[PDB]
């Protein structure tokens, strides 16, 4: 389902089916369009919680206080908007696998908090006090310099470390041109199966693939594809048929 | 009434061989016949006593008896062998009557004979025939027997005989031919009516706590004609009937060994390339954690430090510790075996369940648990590795076989279901046993955890093995929470339409 | 010849059924016997018309020979089915002769018939037991021949007519004798000689690239009684052989892929439970490396500190780093799967290698890999697990199969030898592939080591396992530096003298 030959794949996906056998914590480095998700995803269905819940949680999205609020649960009033008491995802994904996305905008005096979780498996309610023993998978994922944040004090340095724990960078689709072919025909291949016409690329746009820096890796890869076979009349994605998407040289 | 050279004339012209002999049986007179039968000339024939005609074969009760009759003037019929003048022997019918005066005192005896050497010829060929039938008979490996229209055993072999002890308790042939005549059923009633010959039915008996006899059938109808004299100038047939029955109880057997065998080998490289890539994911997991930590601490201590971060020793220490764990994880990521593309063939689910619980049958009755397996009628064959799918049920019974040790196990039961639920393969392995604490029932799915001590067999990986194959085919697999009078692991994989 | 009242009194006394006719043929004269065997009185017969004794059954056809060869003075012989009084029904050999005047001329006739029923009522019977012979034999699934004293087919079934066809170009039943014969030797010549039933001779035929076919011989012999008619009181027996031959061939060829099969499960199961324990080894120095790293930075950066180590986040988290790579290093040592007590038994590794070649056979040749083995003559007994020693040359092969498999390989050649050194069992496995850099021939033994491409399924740990393994019976494992055409691993074990 997931396509790379060169050596940083080697890392990242026996990394993924690794990763997703234990209960460790995951911290999934990596820009956008680089898999986070799917990688994550990847995990769930190659772990043995591929039957259990698998929560993805963007830690950007949501404010400070409604993500402590979240990971650990909170009682009804605890603050503004909490009409009804909501359990916590710590417990909500108990023997579940815990995909945090952009982990690394929780705030400093929140980051102590998680690491007293992460590491005896035990944390406490937003507004309670009963210590729960949890058998909890997290995974965790983030784009953001976290080493700016704890050189300006932002970030607390000892739930970073304990963040980037398990460590997946999946390296940036630049550095791994040579899977740029094979990345590029499971995705031509199940659109052009799935429209039921061959939706092909021309040889032009393969060479942007080659010389592209990629800033999204096969995010904006997929959205061209996919787009292109729609004006493409018979499939053939042209170049021409390529700029229609959107996407920048 | 009539002249008596009539009969003078009625003796002549027979063409048998007719003497008149005096008292001492010394040949008076002969017919035609007489010198032509016995090869005497007319001449020659004349006072010749009869016991030249004698070779000894006769037994002398019957001599005695002819010439004990003959005082008694009485005749005598019997049959004896006579010789030519040629020294050829043929059996001859002979008769002895008095002749009687007009005083009724004995005057002259009679001798008279007829050739009966066809009769001889025939009751003996009949005799070696019937011996050819007894002697074929006993060497027939397969337990063949004759039946007439009555299904009466004519003659049997020791190894029907044999069989019948080895079948029947009482060790008769006939017992034996009743019980096959019920099992062997159209072949016998199709040959019995039309005589049409059968041959290769095989049937089966499962008699119990044996492997069952697997019996190779054939069949002909044995035809004997009339034998009646009146029936001379039209013989007319009868029909009896061949049962050929062969043992080919081991050949089919032994052809599920085999399957079973290679069944069990093929699945058993899996769960060591699942071992094998499962106790490797847990090598740069153990590393990946603490590596990791410190490759960020480098970046930490350099950035507030900056300039004199490079004349920090403590700057240099994690800096070592990383790489070499990131040259460990590199080396340790690079190394890893790549499946290759084992040949995804038809694979009928049912078809090998039924064939590992027979492998893992002998340690299932060795506890005394009952394995009742349901076969699902019409299951559809997974388009995929035979070997990986075959693996993983492996795994999923012994844990919960060991279980069913547990005192906690009442009745010990180990129940095995296959079914299609929510478009999916749903294979649900039940077991009588404790079951998995609720709090455990995942971290036994983690790599290495063993609620039994690892100390025994319980690398706390057959759980992670199962979901690694399961994962393989994007399945699913979990534990049924709702029975807890032991554990019943669900797994759902997908299946060709 | 004598006087002519004897003759009337040989007729009268005469024991077959003789009467004097006229030229309509009515009787007018009648003696003893024709009472005797037709059952009509002497008065009934008197005036009487011998039609009586006509009961139709007969065909017409032959009276007009009776009568007509009556006409030119010559006697006629025939077979006649009569009529007695009582109705029965007899075989009546009838010869009729004209009476001559003195003059020549004929005057009377003459009816005269003998009882030939017992003649008939045994040829059908040698028909009728004939015909069991011939139809017995077709639908017997074992091919089986009649041979006489000179060995030639008597009796042969389709099947041995086709056994003929399939054992023997010509397809004849002789000739398949003649191979036949051949091959049996002493059953065959017991049987012949004594007529001693022999039962389960078993031969085996090999064909040249098939499974060779095995054919259960089994043997009787059969009895012929003496026919003619001189041996009435005292039939004399002589022997035939009938031969029974079962086809078995299918069953042995089965029986060894079993085998072959269920050995290959064994080493799969055995290699998993080894793989896992050298694996550990690996984690746990792989681990030990930086972990260790990580727990001496805490010290270090702890003095420094001095009091503010209680508050630093960077040593709070690298402080458990060391914890959690502590509990991971625990971990892995803990989890160790403790083999269930493998009896350290003698192996002889001859037979395994001859194992496991068979067992590899299929992916060898798919590559066009030649295997040259060359087991040693007298091997001694290696003490140890004969379960561990089994996996030591499948890991081996393995090894050389995967980087065989790269294409960096033009010629593709496998070699294997054994032989004993040093009070040792040394084994070698030599192949054609990339190899070993002289510089990694030791370090390939540390554990997981691999420079095989990640596109194949490179494990590391095969030789590890080998080390491993070598390391449980007490031996030394090394490659040999001086082979560069390829890789040749060495394996030494200690043998039970
Ligand atoms: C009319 C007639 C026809 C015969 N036809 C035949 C024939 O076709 N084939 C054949 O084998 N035999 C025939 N016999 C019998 C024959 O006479 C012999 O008895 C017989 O052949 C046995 O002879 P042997 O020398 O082997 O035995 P022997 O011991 O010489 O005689 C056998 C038995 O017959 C008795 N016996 C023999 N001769 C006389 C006699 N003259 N008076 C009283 N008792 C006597 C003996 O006491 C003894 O019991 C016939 C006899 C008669 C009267
Ligand atoms: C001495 C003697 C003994 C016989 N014994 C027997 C016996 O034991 N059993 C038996 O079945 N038959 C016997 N026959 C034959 C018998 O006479 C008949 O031919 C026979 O019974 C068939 O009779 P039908 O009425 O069926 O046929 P029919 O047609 O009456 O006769 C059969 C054939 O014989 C011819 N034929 C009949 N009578 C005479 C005759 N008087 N002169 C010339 N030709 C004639 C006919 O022309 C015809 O071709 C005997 C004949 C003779 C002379
Ligand atoms: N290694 C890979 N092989 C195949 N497709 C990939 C890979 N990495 C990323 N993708 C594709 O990129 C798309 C977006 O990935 P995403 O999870 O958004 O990455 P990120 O978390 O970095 O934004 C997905 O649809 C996925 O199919
Ligand atoms: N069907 C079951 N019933 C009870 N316990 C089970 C069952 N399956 C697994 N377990 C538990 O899971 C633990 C780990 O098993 P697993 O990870 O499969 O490998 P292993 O059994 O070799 O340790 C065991 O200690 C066992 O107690
Ligand atoms: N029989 C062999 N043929 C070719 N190369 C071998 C052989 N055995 C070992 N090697 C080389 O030595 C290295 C280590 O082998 P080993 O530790 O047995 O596990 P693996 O062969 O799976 O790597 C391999 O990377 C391979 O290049």
């Amino acid at each position: 389902m997931v396509v790379g030959h060169t050596p940083t794949m080697r890392r990242v996906f026996d990394q993924i089916r690794r990763v997703a056998k234990w209960n460790s914590t995951v911290l999934v480095l990596g820009e956008s369009g680089t898999g986070k998700e799917l990688i994550a995803s990847a995990i769930h269905y190659n772990s043995p919680r591929a039957h259990r819940p698998f929560v993805r949680l963007n830690c950007a999205a949501l404010p400070e206080t409604l993500l402590e609020s979240e990971l650990f649960g909170h009682e009804k009033g605890a603050f503004t908007g909490a009409v009804k008491q909501r359990k916590g995802r710590f417990e909500q994904a108990d023997g579940g696998t815990l995909f945090l996305d952009e982990i690394g905008e929780i705030s400093p005096m929140f980051q102590a908090k998680l690491l007293r979780v992460l590491q005896e498996g035990e944390f406490e309610r937003v507004g309670g006090n009963q210590t729960v023993r949890v058998n909890v998978r997290i995974v965790a994922a983030t784009n953001r310099d976290l080493e700016s944040e704890v050189e300006k004090g932002k970030f607390r340095e000892d739930l970073y470390y304990r963040l980037n724990v398990m460590a997946i960078r999946i390296p940036p689709l630049r550095e791994r041109t040579a899977d740029i072919p094979e990345l590029a025909e499971f995705l031509l291949g199940k659109i052009g199966r799935q429209q039921g016409r061959p939706l092909t690329v021309t040889d032009s746009a393969i060479r942007l693939l080659m010389s592209h820096r990629w800033p999204g890796n096969v995010r904006e890869l997929e959205n061209c594809l996919e787009r292109s076979a729609i004006m493409s009349e018979d499939g053939t994605i042209t170049r021409d048929v390529v700029s229609l998407t959107g996407v920048d040289n | 009434e009539l002249l008596p050279e009539i009969f003078r004339q009625t003796v002549e012209h027979a063409p048998i061989a007719i003497s008149i002999t005096d008292l001492k049986a010394n040949i008076l007179y002969a017919n035609r016949a007489f010198r032509t039968i016995t090869g005497y000339g007319s001449e020659e024939v004349l006072g010749k006593n009869e016991s030249i005609l004698s070779n000894g074969t006769t037994p002398r009760l019957v001599y005695q008896a002819l010439w004990g009759r003959l005082a008694q003037k009485k005749p005598w019929s019997g049959v004896l062998v006579n010789r030519r003048k040629d020294k050829t022997l043929y059996l001859a019918e002979l008769t002895v009557a008095p002749v009687l005066n007009e005083a009724g005192e004995t005057i002259y005896y009679l001798g008279m004979h007829r050739d009966t050497s066809e009769l001889h010829e025939l009751e003996q060929r009949v005799n070696n025939q019937r011996l050819m039938i007894e002697a074929v008979v006993n060497a027939a490996p397969a337990a063949m027997v004759v039946l007439d229209r009555q299904h009466r055993v004519m003659l049997s072999n020791p190894s029907f005989c044999r069989l019948a002890r080895d079948l029947v308790e009482d060790g008769s042939s006939e017992s034996l031919v009743a019980l096959l005549r019920e099992n062997l059923a159209a072949p016998f009633e199709t040959l019995e009516n039309q005589g049409s010959a059968f041959s290769g039915k095989e049937i089966s008996f499962d008699l119990g706590g044996r492997s069952p006899r697997w019996l190779s059938c054939h069949g002909r109808a044995i035809h004997i004609e009339n034998e009646q004299a009146h029936v001379f100038f039209a013989p007319t047939e009868e029909r009896y009937l061949l049962l050929t029955i062969n043992d080919i109880s081991e050949l089919r057997q032994k052809q599920q060994d085999s399957r079973l065998n290679a069944l069990k080998a093929l699945m058993a490289e899996e769960e060591l390339l699942e071992g094998m890539r499962e106790t490797f994911n847990a090598a740069i997991h153990r590393l990946q954690g603490p590596v990791n930590l410190i490759s960020a601490a480098m970046r930490m201590l350099e950035r507030r430090l900056g300039d004199k971060a490079g004349n920090d020793p403590v700057l240099s220490a994690m800096r070592e510790a990383s790489t070499a764990g990131m040259e460990a994880l590199e080396n340790l990521s690079g190394s890893i075996p790549v499946r290759m593309a084992e040949s995804k063939m038809p694979v009928n689910l049912n078809q090998l369940i039924r064939e590992v619980i027979t492998l893992c049958t002998d340690q299932l009755l060795a506890q005394g648990i009952v394995v009742d397996w349901q076969p699902a009628l019409r299951l559809p064959w997974v388009m995929g590795g035979e070997s990986s799918l075959r693996s993983m049920i492996k795994h999923l019974v012994d844990n919960a076989i060991e279980s069913m040790s547990q005192n906690q196990v009442s009745r010990r039961e180990l129940f095995i279901s296959t079914r299609v639920e929510n478009h999916l393969v749903r294979m649900e392995i039940t077991d009588s046993g404790p079951g998995i604490p609720p709090d455990l029932v995942l971290k036994v799915f983690e790599p290495f955890f063993s609620t039994k001590p690892p100390h025994r067999v319980g690398r706390g990986m057959g759980l992670p093995v199962v979901q690694e194959i399961v994962a393989k085919h994007a399945g699913m697999v979990h534990v049924d929470t709702d029975y807890r009078e032991g554990c019943r692991i669900v797994v759902e994989l997908p299946f060709s339409a």
